């Protein structure tokens, strides 16, 4: 609502005006009215009331009121209409403005972007929060200096970064689509203000730099030798632009390396590249201004390694617990000292006590020496219940995690209170080590009081120089030893074999002792690092100290392998720093965008607000606006969640402070989505029993309002910020049939050359259902497509855009010309007849091939991921033959629970309808040449993903703290290990795959025993 | 009796179950709990002993060569049953001083048989249906309570913010009283002289309107405080109901799994399991 308890207010409405002479003036006002129009009306009527002798002019004062977010907001932009103020109640107080105007405008623009007032960060006592706010600004100022160093090209490269692949090398199947290694490309030019578009058709080498493409354009009857004059002087004149897009080829990459050009080759489409002046775009850039905000006896210190004492913690009491005293028998506090997901010692419980009296007052003793506590050691705890022939069930009531060391490396001491968190849906584990650290900010909440020991005023974890000294001392006692004994051939082969195991294939105790014995030789095979780290005794400072020295000079590893080390099983800062430094060196902006969803989710596992990963991602977000766009939206989408509100809020502030002009573009996107959220709330609450006809009329009348028309037009698509959303085709916007009332929206593409790409942009807005599962599944599909393309498998998938923008709020890209199977069928030959009728003629084999290739990838992809069962409404088919899937819903076979079946099912079973299409209308569709070729495409594709299994396990391991019910534990991720058959042999994995298909198809999936007979 | 037993009949032997299936059965169990599965068909070794130590699962590969079994060279045990039973009555300190513990509590594959004493297949299949029906019923009841819990959490937070907004509004209108009291005292004390009560009438009328509006807002904040107290109580009550269902859900699921386990043994058809589930 825009006024508390109200969606919107009638134009005529009263406002209580509190003047500085002490007087209150109820004023007739308009909703449309800007602030000075109201201030005109106010001082017009203020003559009547007492002490009019005591007011300055209207220009001397400013209005102030309370907002929906309980903020005392001063309204400086007085062209803001009243409904867009978001007042709590209709009142305004005029005052004389004090303090910095520039800063308060920016702070409220940042506040609107984030979804919380920036002033709430001022109130946070926690020194880590205030230190983060100050110290993170170094990355901000560093980021703006990087994009102004080689100005104004770096300025343009920030806003319109080159959308490219990682590698310049083409796969052979891409190169062979070109004519003699050349692409036919059309360059468009505007005439003048007349706009009578013209085209210069070119044919050039695929590896041509945009400079060379511009050079060929000016050729397409004058002197020949004079051409060297214009191509040197007027090369910087022009720059290339994609038609129908806000996307530019500003960098000297090969033409084929750009994503649009690579996309145009595969589809068989003419690439259309508008020629445009460089001065036109360069002067258009904002030249933005980042400014530093306004918030920019002796201690008896002691080392951790000096404390001669075992660990103990005192559990005092809990304030309350929500338990029926009749049903539950006892309660207690479960407790553990964790390093990531691994207990450093045995978990210790308090004594059992009555439900009514949660009071313990006992020291729990742990068998771990305080000096052996690793840097990332955490207390994990919960208040658990007991219910219960001498059999009993233990359940968690609430949970909480505490870092044993704070952000300044100080060991915790004395009494502290921990407000606990509610248990996530589906978690039956008594402790929640994967969950975030820190107290619950809601104080109306179970609060466990506890007391750590006190040894001195400040107990610090030792410095790296002190650790190296102990490492050298420890290795001397145990039996240059890197090269003193020689690595045998038998030992060398086993080290290579251990390194090929996947992230979740646990090393044995023999393999642990073997890896640690050969820790000095492991440097030769640096991809073994994650196995070596698992072999360390993390509850032994001797072994940990030696690992630090090995990690210090460890050869850097590939980004995909470094991403393993960012999950919840590797919490040590030296390991995580190493991982981040691999990404800094070797992670391209392309692959950062590919894996950004996971890298943002990794921030939830970080012990502290300030770490090396968040500085890396913030910097990359502030130096690449494509990365910055999705960085913003992934963080913003979870600002409702109080486990990460503070962290993501602080991070989003830092971003919005330094991102420059894009904050204005983001604010329009936020404003647009908020208005769609509000309308769909009203449809679901108020218009529940109303018909879809009436809901449409309600929608159209609300959307036709000028306030909505300004907000919902002329902004950038959150699915792709290159796609500009112009005017609404409001007549063609519709409500979908689904329970949550999704809006099929339709916008004009306002680009000057829109017709050459698309004239309109269709997006499905969705409020009720969680779209993170589909967002993730669609990301994985795109990655699966990329693996297959580079390996020669042309299996074209359709990873259409999907972005979660809030709490179960998301957007979905509409694929044009796509139809469900249920529409086509409405007889087993109907599908083949439709596809033939849509591509009737000589271009029939190209459509059937594209269908068969599309079926293959989705058959394999869906089997691997365990998506929800495919029916005719879930499967779609395009005009050109491309089949694809929608509404993945759940994955990793999440509905294995609420059922007894351990079996791995086949979501996408090929009925006879699909088999007849692949066989080109044949009767015995399971026996033909085309079907046997289809099988081999499924098998090749299956083995290609198995070979890249580590990547997919690593990506899912980064998501475990997301809050998705499908990814709570490593048990859930282990579904893909079973479908990829990673414990089995490659040949056995193929046999497994065949057997699963054959069981699902009821014999119809012809086995390897094909009968020529 | 013991060492002459076959490996197939051994309670602690589980065959080709996955490493994750082992983790399920060992999750949050006491030290000394153990079982044996087949080793991964990609790796060296035949079987894998998994056991609890310091709240962690320790995996120990059992190798084979020329009639002898063991963790490492030399292989000294005539069978797997001899190897296990040896470390049931003796510490693994012998093998490795690091892990001083015995194999105390075998995770039996005949555990379900102790619970489900009924020998008949169809009878056990009918109980599976009864338990699965009860489990799905309580699961849906919990799912409804959790939807309410999350909805109530959202509405409580909106009310909490509205109270803060009311308190800011009450502060601003209270500041206006001080602003009035400040500038009124200088003028009213002058305008009491010159006999102009029309001036005091019009000023005090406005001051009483300010005091009238404050009273209304404070009462509106007071009413919202009671609504919050009402809903905060409901929130705790919804949490109580969920905490009573949780232990019953764990028991029903574990009992269903045992009745499923009993029917996986004796090779019951997959279509018969789906009809009961
Ligand atoms: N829940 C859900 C999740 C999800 O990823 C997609 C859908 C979804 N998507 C559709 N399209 C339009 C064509 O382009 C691709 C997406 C359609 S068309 C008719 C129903 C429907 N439902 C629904």
């Amino acid at each position: 609502g825009e006024l508390w308890g109200i969606h919107l207010m009638p134009p005529r409405i009263l406002v209580e005006c509190l003047l500085p002479n002490g007087m209150i003036v109820t004023l007739e006002c308009l909703r449309e009215a800007t602030l000075i129009t109201i201030k005109h009306e106010l001082f017009k009527e203020a003559r009547k009331y007492p002490l009019h002798q005591l007011l300055q002019d209207e220009s001397s004062y400013i209005f102030v009121s309370v907002t929906q977010e309980a903020e005392r907001e001063e309204f400086f932009d007085e062209t803001r209409r009243l409904c867009d103020l978001r007042l709590f109640q209709p009142f305004l107080k005029v005052i004389e403005p004090v303090g910095n105007r520039e800063e308060k405008i920016l702070n409220r623009e940042i506040g609107f972007a984030i979804g919380m007032p920036v002033c709430e960060f001022d109130m946070v006592k926690d020194p880590e929060v205030q230190d983060f706010r100050r110290n993170i600004l170094n990355v901000c100022k560093e980021a703006v200096d990087l994009r102004d160093l080689n100005s104004p090209h770096s300025r343009a490269m920030y806003v319109y970064p080159p959308n490219v692949e990682s590698s310049p090398e083409l796969p052979k199947h891409i190169y062979n689509k070109l004519d003699k290694g050349q692409i036919i490309v059309v360059i468009w030019v505007i005439v003048s203000p007349n706009n009578d578009k013209q085209k210069y058709t070119l044919k050039i080498n695929h590896d041509c730099v945009p400079e060379q493409v511009i050079a060929e354009a000016i050729r397409k009857l004058l002197s020949s030798e004079q051409l060297k004059l214009c191509v040197l002087e007027y090369q910087g004149k022009y720059i290339l632009k994609v038609c129908g897009c806000d996307e530019y080829f500003l960098e000297k990459y090969p033409l084929s390396q750009y994503k649009y050009i690579r996309s145009c080759i595969m589809l068989g489409r003419m690439p259309n590249l508008m020629l445009m002046a460089k001065e036109s775009l360069y002067s258009q850039l904002p030249m933005d201004c980042f400014t530093m905000p306004s918030y920019s006896g002796e201690t008896s210190t002691k080392s951790l390694w000096v404390i001669n004492s075992a660990l103990r913690i005192k559990i005092l009491c809990a304030t309350y617990v929500n338990v029926n005293i009749r049903d539950i028998d006892k309660i207690y506090v479960r407790t553990g000292i964790y390093h990531g997901g691994e207990p450093l010692c045995d978990n210790v419980n308090t004594q059992r006590v009555p439900c009514s009296n949660p009071r313990w007052n006992e020291w729990l003793n742990y068998d771990i020496y305080i000096p052996d506590l690793p840097r990332a050691a955490r207390l994990c705890l919960s208040i658990c219940s007991v219910k219960g022939g001498a059999k009993e069930e233990h359940c968690p009531l609430a949970w909480g995690n505490i870092n044993l060391f704070d952000y300044t490396d100080t060991l915790v001491s004395g009494k502290m209170a921990l407000n606990l968190w509610p248990v996530p849906h589906g978690l039956e584990d008594l402790l929640n080590p994967i969950g975030v650290t820190g107290s619950n900010p809601n104080k109306e909440t179970p609060c466990l009081e506890l007391e750590f020991d006190w040894f001195s005023s400040v107990v610090k974890f030792p410095d790296m120089s002190v650790i190296e000294e102990h490492a050298n001392w420890s290795v001397s006692r145990e039996a240059r030893l890197a090269r003193d004994n020689e690595l045998r051939e038998n030992d060398k082969e086993q080290l290579k074999a251990i390194s090929t195991r996947d992230p979740l294939s646990e090393i044995t105790e023999q393999e642990k002792d073997f890896l640690w014995s050969h820790r000095h030789y492991c440097v030769t095979i640096p991809e073994i690092l994650p196995k070596l780290l698992l072999s360390v005794k993390w509850n032994s400072r001797d072994e940990v100290a030696q690992m630090y020295c090995l990690v210090k000079d460890w050869p850097p590893i590939k980004p995909e392998q470094a991403m393993e080390l960012l999950d919840c099983n590797y919490p040590d800062p030296m390991v995580r720093g190493f991982a981040v430094r691999c990404l800094e060196k070797y992670l391209t902006d392309d692959k950062l965008s590919q894996y950004l969803i996971q890298l943002v989710q990794v921030l939830k596992y970080e012990q502290y607000l300030d770490n090396l990963l968040v500085r890396f991602l913030l910097k990359k977000a502030l130096t690449n606006q494509r990365i910055g766009h999705f960085f913003f939206w992934h963080l913003k989408s979870e600002m409702h969640n109080k486990t990460v509100s503070q962290r993501f809020g602080l991070l989003l502030e830092s971003y919005c402070r330094a991102c420059g002009m894009y904050l204005k573009h983001l604010n329009r996107q936020v404003e647009a989505m908020e208005k769609l959220i509000n309308l769909t709330d009203i449809l679901k609450q108020e218009k529940k029993d109303e018909t879809q006809k009436v809901q449409m009329k309600f929608l159209v009348e609300q959307m036709r309002r000028p306030d909505f028309m300004d907000a919902l037009q002329g902004f950038l698509s959150p699915l792709n910020p290159a796609h500009q959303l112009g005017n609404l085709r409001l007549e063609e916007c519709r409500i979908m049939s689904s329970a949550k009332r999704p809006l099929w929206l339709n916008w004009e593409n306002p680009d000057i050359m829109s017709e050459l790409l698309f004239q309109n942009n269709e997006i499905i807005f969705k409020n009720g259902d969680d779209l993170r599962q589909d967002m993730l599944t669609l990301q994985i599909i795109r990655i699966m497509e990329n693996i297959w393309q580079n390996q020669g498998l042309d299996l074209r998938m359709l990873p259409y855009g999907c972005l979660s923008i809030g709490d179960c709020v998301g957007l979905i890209e509409v694929v044009r010309n796509s139809h469900t199977i249920m529409q086509i069928q409405c007889n087993s030959h109907t599908l083949h007849q439709w596809l033939k009728d849509k591509n009737k003629g000589e271009i029939y084999d190209a459509a059937i091939d594209l269908f068969t290739r599309s079926c293959a990838g989705y058959c394999v992809a869906t089997f691997i991921l365990g998506i929800g069962d495919r029916h005719n409404s879930n499967i779609m088919v395009k005009d050109d033959g491309q089949l694809f899937h929608i509404d993945f819903g759940h994955f990793l076979d999440h509905k294995k629970k609420k059922f007894g079946y351990k079996r791995e099912r086949v979501p996408f079973v090929l009925t006879q309808d699909f088999l007849i299409v692949i066989s080109k209308g044949a009767q015995e569709c399971t026996k033909t040449r085309e079907f046997e070729r289809f099988q081999e495409m499924c098998y090749k594709a299956y083995l290609a993903i198995r070979q890249h299994a580590n990547l997919f396990i690593n990506l899912f391991s980064m998501m475990l703290g997301s809050g998705m019910p499908e990814l709570q534990s490593f048990d859930d991720i282990a579904y893909i290990r079973k479908t990829l058959a990673l414990d089995k042999t490659e040949q056995e994995a193929l046999e497994y795959f065949m057997k699963q298909m054959n069981d699902a198809h009821h014999g119809g999936w012809t086995t390897k025993m094909d009968w020529i007979f | 009796m013991n060492n002459n037993m076959s490996l197939q009949d051994a309670e602690w032997y589980w065959g080709d179950i996955s490493r994750e299936e082992v983790n399920e059965k060992l999750r949050d169990t006491a030290d000394g709990t153990f079982l044996v599965r087949d080793a991964s068909t990609k790796m060296h070794g035949d079987y894998t002993l998994t056991l609890r130590k310091g709240g962690n699962n320790k995996l120990i590969k059992i190798f084979h060569r020329d009639g002898k079994y063991g963790f490492s060279d030399p292989l000294t045990f005539s069978s797997v049953v001899e190897l296990i039973n040896h470390y049931r009555n003796e510490s693994l300190a012998q093998y490795n001083p690091k892990l001083d513990v015995k194999l105390l509590y075998p995770v039996s594959k005949y555990q379900q048989d102790q619970v489900v004493k009924e020998d008949n297949i169809e009878a056990v299949g009918k109980k599976l249906h009864e338990y699965n029906t009860q489990f799905q019923e309580k699961s849906r009841e919990y799912d409804r309570l959790y939807e309410e819990y999350t909805r109530t959490s959202q509405e409580i937070q909106m009310k909490r913010t509205a109270i803060e907004a009311f308190n800011e509004t009450i502060k601003i209108f209270e500041e206006q009283c001080q602003t009035q009291e400040r500038y009124s005292k200088e003028y009213i004390e002058k305008f009491k002289r010159e006999g102009n009560e029309k001036e005091i009438q019009r000023i005090m009328h406005n001051y009483d309107k300010l005091k009238s509006r404050i009273s209304e807002i404070i009462d509106s904040r007071r009413r919202l405080e009671e609504d919050l107290k009402k809903q905060a109580a409901e929130y705790r009550e919804i949490d109580k109901r969920m905490n009573s269902i949780k232990p019953d859900l764990i028991q029903l699921r574990k009992t269903r799994d045992q009745y499923l386990m009993w029917l996986t043994q004796k090779g019951v058809r997959q279509k018969k399991l789906n009809e009961w589930l």
